[PDB]
RNA sequence: CGGGACCGAGGACCGCGCUCUGCAAGGAUGCUGGCGUAAUGGUCACCAGCGACCCGUCUUGAAACACGGACCAAGGAGUCAAGGUUUUGCGCGAGUGUUUGGGUGUAAAACCCGCACGCGUAAUGAAAGUGAACGUAGGUGAGAGCUUCGGCGCAUCAUCGAC
RNA sequence: AAAGGGAAGCGCUUGUGACCAGACUUGCGCCCGGCGGAUCAUCCGGUGUUCUCACCGGUGCACUCCGCCGGGCUCAGGCCAG
């Protein structure tokens, strides 16, 4: 608004390689760390799993459905077996999933 | 329990019926938010002018 | 007045906001026993006598 | 004339909020009364932080609260004069009693589901008028993009 | 709750429809405002307990707020007309303003307003004629 | 009625602050303007020149906006406007607005006489 | 112990005191006279004493020079848009953004809806690619606040470590 | 209407002349006397309230209340002064 400006107060006093035809869809691989892995489970089922009322079932998480292609390994996991389906996985993320007692399945 | 509100008839007298007061009537009264939104909203029907 | 609750239930992405104040009665809060029982004694009055 | 090599300094701190929130004004009146009529430094700190702007009130998360709840602080009342946010990386919320300026919906739900209590600052003034058995927490002030670019 | 007299005062302290702001003072048109001045003490519509006095045909008419009927405006006012001796009116007004703890800070203003209305209801005296002065006015 | 007892009304300066050179130029109004020229004698406060207004000339807080009788003026447009001064007849006087008709002026003056409120311009339109 | 000048801020009581029936002790009262109106007071015009260069503008350090101004009325010059950045207020918050569009309407308003998308939630490398816990998310020294008075220690700073 | 012996204009302060705004005109309170009326106190019933305070109807039978008019007295009242 013009009535709040300073002019009204001052009235009276004045490298590397080139890549031709880059297609960004070739390089689409969003990543999620394992410390956010349980947030993809729906809230009621996640609280049941974390409380321990599901001792005979394991959650199967499809990262590509949630929009992720790579499972990275920042954080720690609870001691619950989880099946994770991913296009890519880091070595530490696989190591932590295996310690948690699940398995990383490769998909395309 | 939640408060009630009396229902009045066409003659202006209570009908004997009550209604539960909706939860929106207990919302915070925020004149700064109201003034900001009203200042924005009252400009949205303006027609442009130019020389 | 019956439909207002369903109207505000049907607004997705919005919940009725929580206030930063639970009790709006400032006089009740200030003159409650819980606050008044721990206060210091008054250090003066509303009007001060001129000393010199 | 009087030779004044030194200069009298006007105040460089907030004496009142810039906000027009009426409930914040009522809270400021209550804590002005408390800071005047009590010896507790907690009330003066709370009043001064109620005066503060938003970048001077960074959010505090449930994982930060859970970190500060360790080592004998499990039964203390946590006082935050900012927004308490939820951290989905924290899978198990401990039982806690938190008084904050405001809560996010998920933070309030997770505290009440873990069995703790959520209070406002006027409820905190009612229950602990001298700030006894409180744990005063601040969020990370320098964790801002502008501060990184400074 | 979300509503209180303090909250209503914060909402309406800078502007309301009863406000009359001029250079020499800020007045209020509120019917429940003794002394007709804009302040939280005298803001009768803001306050939970409040008193107002209006002239009757003879005597005064005092309205007081009922605290249990704040959401029923048609039955929210306790109204008494005093058409009797001025001392009896002052005694009854001070009784409803101070005896049961209903706005004891307003009893002086209420008695003064009743006195002003009863004084205004007297016959007016004829003014002395204007004395012409000087040269041009006198001649 | 007579005004409330007050301290004597002291005016530090009764003369107006005339604008520099407005006595010599008719396109210049006498309303005060601060001279902003770097070599201006009034701005530099050379002696024998026009005074400049400042906060040191301010009136006593107890007698500010008081007319010589001791009342403060309150502008009124009707009978309901003049009835706001019911509790303030010793401190406030009523000034009837310039665009009020003669009949409404008569009504305002009658009501103010009943209330004991001084009217500053009661003789007009008579 | 005299003689004179200027001033009287405050407005129940509270205090320090004293020469203590009271007082000169946290600020003026008492008595009296004339007048009650242009008498006091004010505005305008003029005389008198003293005081007092013509305004911007430019230049440099400054003056001087130079340039503009016969007079009056009316216009008459730091604005809008896009994109940044810091600060203030507000909403929600690991998310956030209804308004390209669709639905709806009392029809350019208001209300409602959602897929995608933008920004944020992860970085590093020219790239292929790889990708963030030894530890109550570490140790030490400060540090508001709290404390069961032993300590716990926010933000933040310094330093040594870990990924 | 006024001023003017080679400029006027302006500032501080009187004075003269002309022209004006206020303020004031009496208020409140006691003691007598004369009127005109009973919305004096108490009690009873009804109603409303802030639940002990009020309003309305009956009772006043005039050493009680309320106005008015004559006197007297105290206090406070405008301007300049000693």
């Amino acid at each position: 608004p013009t009535r709040f400006s300073k002019t009204r107060k001052h009235r009276g006093h004045v490298v590397g390689m080139r890549h031709f035809h880059l297609l960004r869809n070739h390089y689409w691989r969003p990543s999620i760390n394992i410390d956010k892995l349980w947030s993809l489970v729906p809230s009621d089922v996640r609280e049941q799993y974390l409380s321990g009322q599901k001792k005979d079932t394991a959650p199967v998480i499809d990262l590509l459905s949630h929009g992720y292609a790579k499972l990275l390994g920042k954080g720690r996991l609870p001691e619950i077996p989880v099946v994770v389906r991913a296009r890519y996985v880091s070595a530490e993320a696989e190591r932590k999933v295996k310690e948690a007692g699940g398995v990383v399945e490769l998909v395309a | 329990s939640r408060p009630t509100v009396t229902v009045f008839g066409a003659d202006g007298k209570p009908t004997g019926a009550t209604e539960v007061l909706p939860k929106v009537f207990s919302a915070p009264i925020r004149p700064d938010i109201v003034k900001h939104v009203h200042t924005g909203m009252a400009k949205n029907k303006r027609q442009p002018y130019a020389v | 007045i019956k439909q207002l609750d369903a109207v505000y239930e049907s607004k997705k992405g919005f919940f009725l906001p929580a206030n930063i104040v639970s009790q709006a009665d400032l006089s009740r809060l200030i003159n409650s026993t819980e606050i008044q029982s721990v206060l210091r004694a008054p250090k003066g009055e509303a009007r001060t006598k001129r000393a010199c | 004339g009087i030779d004044l090599r030194w200069k009298h300094v006007r105040s460089s701190h907030r004496k009142a909020p810039k906000s027009d929130n009426v409930y914040l004004k009522l809270l400021v009146k209550l804590y002005r009364f408390l800071a005047r009529r009590t010896e507790a430094p907690f009330n003066k700190v709370v009043l001064r932080r109620l005066f503060m702007s938003r970048i001077n009130r960074p959010p505090v998360s449930l994982s930060r609260i859970a970190r500060n709840l360790k080592n004998g602080n499990e039964k203390k009342t946590v006082v935050v004069v900012a927004t308490v946010t939820d951290d989905n990386r924290l899978l198990q919320v401990p039982k806690m009693e938190v008084a904050a300026l405001r809560f996010t919906a998920k933070a309030r739900a997770r505290i009440e589901a873990a069995g703790g209590r959520t209070l406002t600052l006027d409820q905190l003034a009612l229950e602990k008028p001298t700030g006894a058995n409180t744990l005063l927490l601040r969020g990370p002030k320098n964790a801002r993009e502008a501060v990184k670019h400074f | 709750s979300n509503v209180s007299a303090d909250l209503i005062w914060e909402v309406s302290r800078n502007y309301n429809s009863f406000l009359v702001k001029q250079r020499t003072g800020t007045f209020s048109r509120d019917a429940l405002n003794l002394t007709n001045q804009h302040s939280r003490k005298h803001a009768g519509f803001v306050n939970d307990k409040a008193l107002g006095i209006v002239p009757a045909e003879k005597g005064v008419k005092v309205i007081a707020k009922k605290v249990k009927a704040a959401n029923k405006p048609a039955s929210s006012l306790y109204t008494v007309t005093y058409k009797s001796t001025a001392r009896k009116a002052y005694k009854a007004i001070a009784s409803q303003a101070a005896k049961h703890g209903y706005r004891a800070d307003l009893r002086q203003a209420a008695v003064a307003r009743a006195s002003a209305i009863l004084r205004s209801q007297r016959p007016v005296k004829p003014e002395p004629p204007k004395k012409l002065r000087g040269a041009a006015a006198r001649r | 009625v007579a005004a409330k007892k007050h301290v004597p009304i002291v005016k530090k300066r009764t003369k107006r602050f005339m604008r520099h050179q407005s006595d010599r130029f008719k396109c210049l109004d006498s309303a005060w303007r601060k001279p902003k020229g770097i070599d201006n004698r009034v701005r530099r406060r050379f002696k024998g020149n026009l005074a400049m207004p400042s906060i040191g000339y301010g009136s006593n807080k107890k007698t500010k906006h008081m007319m010589p009788s001791g009342h403060k003026a309150f502008l009124v447009h009707n009978v309901k406007d003049v009835e706001l001064l019911l509790m303030h007849n010793r401190t406030y006087a009523a000034e009837i607005a310039h665009n009020v008709s003669s009949r409404k002026r008569i009504d305002i003056i009658t009501r103010a006489k009943q209330l004991g409120v001084k009217v500053t311009n009661a003789k007009a339109k008579v």
